[PDB]
């Protein structure tokens, strides 16, 4: 639905990547997640307020993301990629859902030398 | 990724019902784990959650006598209900992530769980014989029937796993008695029959009764 | 906390599309009421078929979406496929309860196919405990429905049967039980089992004559 500026990294194999996402939401908050679109959607962590922490399938994701809280009320969600190599590129995605119905996506370019 | 129930199959009106339900190759720290139940005939009822963060959620009809706990170090989850009724015998299932999140949802196999005050007993196992009345075609039906067994989780297999090709094993059906029985069929080339042994393997583990009978033609 | 429907049956050919829907009698379903539908086949058998509203599980064929469409979630087969008659059950979350629907009787006209019937008369090794047990099984059939009568001397018999049917072919099998005392098995001789199914012409009976 929205979008939210969001870059293109340029990065060389073996560098680390620490992307970022905020929103001010905390009342209509549902849920966040990190995809991956490459030539797959491929959800990658699925963060639910009330419910916990979930990996999409194939991940371990509990060890690379977080969500943490600013006290002037924004969440932050962050997912860490390490040691990239050259297949990690493509188009990440940072998606919260929000009630009743929208959506608030931040998409990120990681292109690797 | 594999979901398997344990729990006792026969439990009296006495007793608190206890099975748990593990998880191969994820950690609970990660999935959410559900009890879904559905006594035979009825529909299905969902009990409880428990999340990957270790909060629960419970069915509003059973929250005074349902418990749901996890060990993340076994990847186990744990269902214990005291307060056991005779309807509280049910197929007992397992689902992860479900109904939150929903994706990576997979819906365990069920155990079989039967709550009353009656005693173990055993099947008996008798020949459905293959013969002139069971030949349609060039092929010749055979088969087992599992008589008087209770309570319901009964097993059959055909030469030991050798027989799957036109192997169907029917539902048990609940007789007046009280007592299950069941039906095990196999087709095969009856121009086979002669030179062919099969046999069937039956067992009844809430009895501990392995039984195998010879299906031999008439 | 909400009573939640779903349409009793639905019916297409292969390669149709189908949408089942589930209603929330609590008003439009949100996301956040997280649908999904597993599927019952025979025997206990639940296959998660899609989940979170519109998220296919794994395995789940690509025939199968999800939506949200009207007031109600929506799961959406294009292309039914004979494997996919089933009865599927929708679920929605509640903010801390799960409540299911009834489940849709979804039937997908495969060709028809006529049973094949096989008898079994009691094994010796029966009736020595004093019972007899008559078997009589239908093999491969479409549709589901078939009519199974006993008859011990052409009379007809009730009370005393139980029958069950099951699915692989995509085609349902079928297995009765007649059980008598072995008293009673002995004043009759043509022991008869009488089949009528859309597949059959006529009824079709496959008899047996106790020594015979
Ligand atoms: C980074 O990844 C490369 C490629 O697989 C690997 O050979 C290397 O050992 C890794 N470096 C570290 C510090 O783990």
């Amino acid at each position: 639905e929205l979008f939210n500026v969001g870059d293109d990294v340029y990065a060389l194999p073996g560098s680390d990547i620490n992307l970022t996402c905020q929103t001010k939401e905390k009342n209509f908050l549902v849920q966040m997640q990190w995809s991956k679109v490459t030539d797959k959607n491929d959800m990658i962590a699925l963060y639910h307020p009330q419910y916990g922490l979930y990996c999409g399938q194939e991940h371990a994701c509990e060890s690379q993301v977080a969500a943490t809280e600013t006290e002037k009320g924004v969440t932050n969600w962050t997912l860490y990629l390490r040691n990239i190599s050259s297949a990690l590129g493509g188009k990440y995605e940072c998606i919260f859902t929000l009630y009743p119905e929208g959506i608030k996506t931040t998409v990120y370019n990681l292109i690797v030398e | 990724v594999q979901l398997k129930e344990s729990g006792p199959g026969l439990v009296q009106p006495s007793q608190t019902l206890s099975l748990t339900c593990t998880v191969s190759g994820l950690s609970l720290t990660t999935n959410s784990v559900s009890w879904i139940r559905q006594p035979p005939g009825k529909g299905l009822e969902w009990m409880g959650v428990i999340w990957s963060n270790g909060g629960t959620d419970y069915n509003s009809d059973i929250k005074s006598r349902l418990s749901i706990s996890r060990d993340t170090s076994k990847s186990q989850v744990f269902l214990k209900m005291n307060s056991l009724q005779t309807e509280d015998t049910a197929m007992y299932f397992c689902a992860r992530n479900f109904p939150y999140p929903g994706i990576n949802f997979d819906w365990g196999q069920g155990v079989m769980v039967t709550v009353s005050s009656a005693s173990t007993k055993g099947p008996s196992v008798f020949p459905l014989a293959p013969s002139s009345k069971s030949t349609s075609g060039g092929t010749a039906a055979l088969g087992c029937l599992v008589k008087d067994y209770f309570p319901e989780p009964v097993t059959v297999s055909w030469n030991s796993g050798a027989l799957t090709s036109g192997v169907h094993t029917f539902p048990a059906v609940l007789q007046s008695s009280g007592l299950y029985s069941l039906s095990s069929v196999v087709t095969v080339p009856s121009s086979s029959l002669g030179t062919q042994t099969y046999i069937c393997n039956v067992n009844h583990k809430p009895s501990n009764t392995k039984v195998d009978k010879r299906v031999e033609p008439k | 906390q909400a009573v939640v429907t779903q349409e009793s049956a639905l019916t297409t050919l292969p390669g149709g599309t189908v949408t089942l829907t589930c209603h929330s009698s609590t008003g439009a379903v949100t996301t956040s009421n997280y649908a999904n539908w597993i599927q019952e086949k025979a025997d206990h058998s639940f296959t998660a078929i899609l989940g979170g509203t519109s998220n296919r599980a794994p395995g789940t064929p690509a025939r199968f979406s999800g939506s949200l469409l009207e007031g109600k979630a929506a799961l959406t087969i294009t292309g039914a496929q004979v494997e996919d008659e089933a009865t599927y059950f929708c679920s929605l979350w509640y903010s801390g309860h799960l409540i299911f629907g009834g489940g849709t009787k979804l039937t997908v006209k495969r060709t028809v196919a006529a049973p094949s019937v096989f008898i079994f008369p009691p094994s010796d090794e029966q009736l020595k405990s004093g019972t007899a047990s008559v078997v009589c099984l239908l093999n491969n059939f479409y549709p589901r429905e078939a009519k199974v009568q006993w008859k011990v001397d052409n009379a007809l018999q009730s009370g005393n049967s139980q029958e069950s049917v099951t699915e692989q072919d995509s085609t349902y099998s079928l297995s009765s039980t007649l059980t008598l005392s072995k008293a009673d098995y002995e004043k009759h001789k043509v022991y008869a089992c009488e089949v009528t199914h859309q597949g059959l012409s006529s009824p079709v009976t496959k008899s047996f004559n106790r020594g015979e």
